[PDB]
């Protein structure tokens, strides 16, 4: 690989550019840290540019099986084949890969998205039919002689360097938190601070569902009751009341014709020495989400797991380090809006004071 | 389960030729796209050969292509790899890879 190549290779959710089959068919497909399937659209569909039309390259390959893929606010299902694949903004070959090509989903490709596909980027084990459908990633480090390392760049285009770390996406020193399992990007979250001020909640409260680094998840999601002691705790250090219930609640937008006023909120995560932990800060910036100018909240309830999505990932380089089982953060010198950092990272901080291990 | 097994490795003389074989088991081997991978003490790993679960698309390292050849016996659950025109920068241990998996290897040396 050449990873300087890579430097500017997303758009738009982020999207990568690939060239599928041959002669090829260029897709754009979201970057997806928390699932494990390359699927692309197979079909016309409303709300859809281009779509892989497989009877269209003489390499691919059926497996003669479908594939069912269910979350919650939706689903697809696909035909699994084989075909081969060139991303032009990393490497100058081809590799084999598998893929699934969509023929019907329920609320999938909603209107206004500007990808065709997903890239599911985390491990074998969340793979659909089953595991040993090889990943898209475990294909590319086998094939192509990269280390079993990505990194992500988000400039809210972005970056993707696939096999490494790139030195000109940071500054400051990165900051490496264990992966506790791997399927989603599991890591384990100690602490929650607002305005500096931390909640009081059992640290098990933040891994309880589960705490994951998702690309393919927009805002930081939170469990019930973390959501509340949050949302309680901006309403508290918020200079003037500024905020209806529906704001916080995302369904009302707050206007003006206004950022000193709110807080900073900070996560702390296990360093690799479990003695210390470090800290990943989000200025208001980051969480009053521009759309007068009005705002919608950056934050939003989850049952099923603490999901640090985009809203979070904006402000940080996040390497996914596979091969050393963890997820490193540096701060994003893109992440400045007028001036400012959107984003800190300070550490060390003593975890004598918290459990030693907070995931049950 | 994913369970692979290499054989057919062994001590060579430059120009000559072995062939490989990977056992799988656990999975259902028509299924699944089959990597061979080599690794030398002090080198970094290096991809040789990736076949296609039905075996008609295969790809090749610029550093073997000629040479080696892959193939597969789906109804036997075994990967191939045949080696051609041995040289002295082919020794290796040879690994056949599937789905983030692989086998423990076998020993390929050419020498005088
Ligand atoms: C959360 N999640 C799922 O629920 C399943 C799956 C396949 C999925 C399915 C459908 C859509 C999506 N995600 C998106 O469309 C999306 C859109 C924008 C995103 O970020 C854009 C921005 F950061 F705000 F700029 C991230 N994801 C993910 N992947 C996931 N990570």
């Amino acid at each position: 690989a050449n990873f300087l190549a890579m430097v500017d290779n997303l758009q738009g959710g982020y999207y990568l550019e690939m060239l599928i089959g041959t002669p090829p068919q260029k897709l754009q497909i979201l970057v997806d840290t928390g699932s494990s399937n390359f699927a692309v659209a197979g079909t016309p569909h409303s709300y859809i540019d281009t779509y892989f039309d497989t009877e269209r390259s003489s390499t691919y390959r059926s497996k003669g099986f479908d594939v069912t893929v269910k979350y919650t606010q939706g689903s697809w299902t696909g035909f699994v084949g084989e075909d081969l694949v060139t991303i032009p903004k990393g490497f100058n070959t081809s590799f084999l890969v598998n893929i699934a090509t969509i023929f019907e989903s329920e609320n999938f490709f909603l209107p206004g998205i500007k990808w065709n596909g997903i890239l599911g980027l985390a491990y074998a084990t969340l793979a659909k039919p089953s595991s040993s459908l090889e990943t898209f990633f475990d294909s590319l480090v086998t094939q192509a002689n990269i280390p079993n390392v990505f990194s992500m760049q988000m400039c809210g285009g972005g970056s993707l360097v696939l096999g490494g770390i790139e030195p000109s996406l940071y500054k400051g020193d990165i900051w490496y938190t264990p992966i506790k399992e791997e399927w989603y990007y599991q890591i384990e979250i100690l602490k929650l601070e607002i305005g500096g001020q931390s909640l009081n909640l059992d640290c098990r409260e933040y891994n309880a569902d589960k705490a994951i680094v998702d690309s393919g998840t927009t805002l930081l999601r939170l469990p019930q009751k973390v959501f509340d002691a949050v949302v309680e705790a901006v309403a508290r250090a918020s200079l003037i009341p500024e905020f209806s219930d529906g704001f916080w609640t995302g369904s009302q937008l707050a206007c003006w014709t206004p950022w000193s006023y709110f807080p900073k909120i900070s996560i702390y995560l296990r360093d690799e020495n479990s003695s210390r932990s470090f800290r990943i800060t989000i200025l208001p910036q980051l969480y009053i989400q521009p759309m007068y100018e009005c705002y919608r909240f950056g934050i939003s309830p989850s049952t099923n797991a603490l999901v640090i999505g985009a809203t979070v990932m904006e402000g940080f380089y996040v390497i996914f380090d596979r091969a050393q089982k963890r997820v490193g953060f540096a701060a994003s010198p893109c992440a400045e809006i007028a001036g400012a950092a959107v984003s800190e990272i300070s550490g060390p901080f003593s975890t004598e004071d918290v459990a030693s291990n907070c995931v049950p | 389960q994913v369970q692979l097994q290499e054989s057919g490795g062994g001590l060579v003389q430059p120009g000559g030729s072995l062939r490989l074989s990977c056992a799988a088991s656990g999975f259902t081997f028509s299924s699944a796209i089959m990597t061979w991978v080599r690794q030398a003490p002090g080198k970094g790993r290096e991809w040789v050969s990736t076949i296609g679960s039905d075996g008609s698309i295969t790809t090749y390292a610029d550093s073997v292509k000629g040479r080696f050849t892959i193939s597969r016996d789906n109804a036997r659950n075994t990967l191939y790899l045949q080696m051609n025109s041995l040289k002295p920068e082919d020794t290796a241990v040879y690994y056949c890879t599937s789905a983030g998996r692989r086998g423990p290897g076998t020993q390929v040396t050419v020498s005088s």
